[PDB]
């Protein structure tokens, strides 16, 4: 029993975290056979983030003027390149250290686990969700820039994240392991705004699977309501609409419970419309969007990773 | 207030 | 900007960890040096759990009886001893991963790591609190006896907890890495209760101060008060009473906002006394007390301006 907001192991990723410095500017990279990628904007000075042109800035440098370091172990750059946002920096030595690897771009409401990185050293590691918005409610200071965010399955770990910017809101954003940030943002210090954000119904009922797997009942219900029925209360509240493959998502959940997905809907949607009522599910008084399906069948079942 | 460059 | 719970980067105990299986019990190890400590119930079945005599059990078991694993090869037990609640057991083969280490025994309202595992393999890391009633509230189940709880200050890795089983109400109870459990439990099939939890007032008054720092001002109000009324307080709502060890602890969030501890405390006599008026604070709807000013600080790069 118990049920935890959990990151994944964060030993195979701490393997390939470098530090890539520039004289005034530092950050962190990611270090994969003979490749380094970092954050484009390593290449910049403290007025160079006012307004970029990254474009040419890369051009007009070379290979020596960006400084590796393996924790002390500086490295040789042997080729520059610049895919979107990131610079794919070479290396005279593929990190040993190298996992078996996938680059994945994820939808909102998808998961991962950031390692948070100081000058290629990491300090921390916890779970974050793209938001529908593509944000992350993510906890970042200056210099955080590099730090990935990835998934484990089985012996493969799938990089999804890297970090480039803040938002004047307090949230978080960045770019695909080719650079495509996540959302219309670019990775420049101008006026920019995250938007209206939604509810990940999918991860919100999947996180009442895991409250039914530990216990708390409370607000198992026994009416229903069909599928459209559901998405008339749902959007309402702000809550992201069920397509059809959602419920085959939870399907899974719903048989090892024995609790229908369309009859969990319909807890959910008395739960939106009355309220707690002092009550909590799994000892939280809001509902936790964080979890996806797959989240809560991994910490449900010791899903352990090689 | 602007974006940050992080 | 941002403020969310973190593990530790687990790497460092991922390489300690080996599955201990004695008969048909299997449990999780620590592997450090040649040296694999666990939990002492693994020569136990059911029947055994109910009154046992360790002392015998242990006669009745060998060195050959203990097939250690890690991972591809097999480790060879060349002795065995028992230190309170755990089994040491000696191997031919010094852990080469074996990390500069500490056996720490933490204080409740203490914080750690937890690197949550099956099988001598990781299934994922979180922090988790030694709450005031000695428990801790985790995410294990059945083969999870024998994850650690940890914390790490510059290469040393400090441990402090060893997991051993579940209490009636969901909760863990464990020892510290010497065997020693942490309160009044014992790793015996008689009917123990976890006792009366309390909050963590200094952890909630760090993270009030951590939500001012990210925005949050609502709760704050034009009023003050002394320390022993405001653990007159305290007592009611089941809070632990605020020492004057944790007003020095506190100086430092104090003076990076200009808000007195006392002025602070305050606001959280008024928050019990008056709820928090359908609002959130960094985005729960309920107190916090996993916090640690010291998570706070490693989190908050404010200035205080003299």
């Amino acid at each position: 029993s118990g049920f935890r907001k959990m990151a994944f192991p964060s030993g195979k990723v701490e393997g390939c975290m470098v530090q890539v410095t520039c004289g005034t500017t530092t950050l962190n990279g990611l270090w994969l056979d003979d490749v380094v990628y970092c954050p484009r904007h390593v290449i910049c000075t403290s007025e160079d983030m006012l307004n970029p042109n990254y474009e040419d800035l890369l051009i007009r440098k070379s290979n020596h003027n960006f400084l590796v370091q393996a924790g002390n172990v500086q490295l040789r750059v042997i080729g520059h390149s610049m895919q979107n946002c990131v610079l794919k920096l070479k290396v005279d030595t593929a990190n040993p250290k190298t996992p078996k690897y996938k680059f994945v771009r994820i939808q909102p409401g998808q998961t991962f686990s950031v390692l948070a990185c100081y000058n290629g050293s990491p300090s921390g590691v916890y779970q974050c969700a793209m938001r529908p918005n593509f944000t992350i409610k993510g906890s970042f200071l200056n210099g955080s820039a590099g730090s990935v965010g990835f998934n484990i399955d089985y012996d493969c770990v799938s990089f999804c994240y890297m970090h480039h910017m803040e938002l004047p809101t307090g949230v978080h954003a960045g770019t695909d392991l080719e650079g495509n940030f996540y959302g219309p943002f670019v990775d420049r210090q101008t006026a920019q705004a995250a938007g209206t954000d939604t509810t990940i119904t999918v991860n919100v009922l999947a996180w009442l699977y895991a409250a039914v797997i530990n216990g708390d009942r409370w607000f198992l219900n026994r009416f229903t309501t069909t599928l459209n029925d559901f998405n008339l209360v749902a959007m309402k509240y702000n809550y992201e609409p069920l397509t059809q493959d959602h419920v085959d998502i939870l399907g899974p959940l719903s048989a090892q419970t024995g609790i229908a997905v369309l009859d969990m809907c319909a807890s959910l949607k008395e739960l939106l419309q009355n309220g707690m009522n002092g009550r909590t599910i799994l000892g939280s008084a809001l509902l936790e969007d964080e979890f996806t399906p797959f989240d809560v069948v991994r910490q449900c079942s010791g899903v352990t990773f090689q | 207030t602007s974006a940050v460059l992080q």
